[PDB]
């Protein structure tokens, strides 16, 4: 009738290929007895243990390997008495055996606070298991695993629970052949999730513009009245989320930018940004989108005029016409420096060309600039062709 | 000692031992069983190298060519097979010479 022990490990259960461990066993304040043994298959280098360590109860595992890899449990036995229950089981994981698989969350790690999401874990080689890891700073991993609806056997998914934004979450996935369960792959890249609040959105803008050309730079700017000291950038259907380094508040006026290049056809997409105040681990709503461009993607070119004329005096109805030879679906006109969203028409067969008309109505000076139009085809959406050359409006 | 019970026992062990190394079977299928006969009892660790060069061989074929054993290991790593090879062949002769 002696308690039951205590079977931990220092620094935790799931090691590296090569790293130390030791296996650590406590029960009541006696020793001077102590055991310790795998499930199933007996583990020799248990045996190899100085006498003066096992009383301790200290088993260390200098360079872990394959070998210790295994289901523990404990035991003390005096000698009038009989001996203890064993203690709960502790599953000792080597890691690194095999190429690392790919986690991600459908559809986005971007998660609402009180709201779930499916974790993908994705190996090249087929696996018939697959383990989900929670990772924390002042915590240690807590693992999940499936066989079961663990599909096709090279994926396995995972519905993480009611996010909150009451601490960090990290994760891992790992992939295993149950030969062999406690010999796992190396681990997956971590992945973070943007769990969300309702705090006020900041602004995304862009410098040069949202239409940009191959091998240009961009800036993407974010910005609140709110007071964030950080902010995350989101592009849909990425794995990932951009941190950009976050200034320091003055009217509660912040503003943060990352400066990407070379562009190429991957920099198109809708895009968002949250901010965040340094003790809040819950993110703001989300900036109203950004559909980034990319010009010259098509073999068609496009031409953009005036009907009246170049130079017109206020008040005068002006209608700007953008056509193409080739079939395009809609038509996107833009002025130089213009914080608006490009108008977008949807095309029209005349002429025997494809045309969108972009009345004006009666002219201002703000109505006066640097136009360049473009054509779209919505099978390639975040596509354009290169602009139309540039028209100049002079009002009087 | 070289009878009956035991030349038996070392050889459905050590298939059974083998067919437990993860990517084994999927690669090597039901030819497996021909690697072990009372011919390796004399030679255990010839196991080692005998499975070593067909996993190799068997690696070349293009349906082999994305199971585990052939690109699912972690490259960076010394290869594990041949170590599981010999500790398989040693797990079993040891539980089977201790007759008693
Ligand atoms: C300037 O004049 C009028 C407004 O005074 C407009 O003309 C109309 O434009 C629409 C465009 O969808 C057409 O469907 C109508 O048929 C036009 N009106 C008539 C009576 O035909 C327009 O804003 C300007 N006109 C042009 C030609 O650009
Ligand atoms: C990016 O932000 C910094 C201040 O954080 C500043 O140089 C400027 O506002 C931005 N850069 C450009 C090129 O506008
Ligand atoms: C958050 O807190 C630090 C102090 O630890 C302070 O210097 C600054 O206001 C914030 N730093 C960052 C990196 O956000």
């Amino acid at each position: 009738h002696l308690p039951k022990p205590t079977l931990w490990a220092e620094p935790g259960s799931v090691i590296t290929q090569g790293s130390p461990v030791t296996l650590r066993c406590q029960g009541g304040q006696e020793t001077q007895e102590y055991r310790l043994y795998r499930e199933k298959k007996t583990a020799l280098w248990i045996t190899r243990i100085p006498q003066e360590l096992v009383k301790k109860g200290q088993f260390p595992i200098p360079s872990i390997t394959w070998e210790h890899a295994g289901r523990y449990r404990c035991y003390y036995g005096s000698d009038t008495a009989g001996r203890s229950e064993s203690s709960d089981p502790l599953e000792l994981v080597v890691t690194g055996a095999y190429i690392k698989p790919t986690l991600s969350a459908q559809p986005s790690p971007v998660v609402n606070s009180g709201g779930n999401v499916i974790l993908q874990c994705d190996s090249q080689v087929a696996f018939d298991g697959f383990s989900l890891c929670k990772e924390g700073e002042d915590e240690h991993p807590q693992c999940l695993n499936s066989q079961p609806h663990a599909r096709g056997s090279s994926r396995a998914i995972f519905s993480v629970g009611p996010v909150s934004p009451s601490r960090r979450w990290w994760y891992r996935c790992y992939a295993y052949d149950s030969n062999s369960p406690y010999e796992w792959s190396l681990p997956s890249d971590l992945l973070e999730l943007l769990v969300l609040g309702v705090s006020k959105k900041p602004s995304l803008s862009v410098q040069p513009g949202p239409i940009v050309a191959p091998e240009e730079t961009l800036t993407l700017q974010c910005g609140s009245d709110a007071g964030y000291n950080r902010f995350v950038l989101y592009k849909d259907g990425e794995r990932d989320f951009l941190q950009l380094a976050g200034a320091q508040p003055q009217a509660g006026l912040s503003q943060a930018n990352f400066t990407l290049g070379p562009v190429s056809r991957s920099y198109g997409g809708q895009y968002r940004c949250y901010g965040a105040h340094n003790l809040s681990s819950e993110w703001s709503a989300p900036s109203d989108p950004l559909d980034i461009l990319i010009a010259g993607q098509f073999y068609d070119r496009v031409s953009l005029s005036v009907q009246p004329g170049p130079t017109v005096a206020s008040g005068e109805n002006v209608t700007l016409l953008c056509q193409s030879q080739g079939w395009m679906q809609t038509f996107l006109l833009t002025k130089e420096g213009a914080a608006d969203d490009p108008w977008r028409l949807r095309s029209t067969y005349q002429s025997q060309k494809y045309q969108a008309e972009f009345p004006m109505g009666p002219v201002t000076s703000a109505h006066a600039g640097t136009y360049r139009c473009y054509g779209s085809q919505s099978s390639k959406p975040y596509l354009l062709t290169h602009p139309s050359d540039p028209l100049e409006l002079v009002v009087s | 000692h070289m009878n009956y019970e035991t030349i038996n026992a070392f050889i459905a062990k050590t298939i059974e031992e083998l067919e437990g190394i993860p990517g084994i079977t999927k690669l090597f299928g039901a030819k497996i069983s021909q690697f072990v006969t009372p011919a390796v009892f004399r030679k255990p660790m010839s196991l080692v190298e005998t499975i070593l060069s067909e996993k190799k061989k068997l690696c070349l074929c293009a349906a082999n060519k994305n199971e585990l054993l052939c690109r699912g290991m972690n490259p960076n790593v010394p290869e594990t097979l041949p170590k599981k090879i010999e500790v398989a062949v040693n797990e079993v002769l040891s539980s089977v010479n201790d007759t008693w």
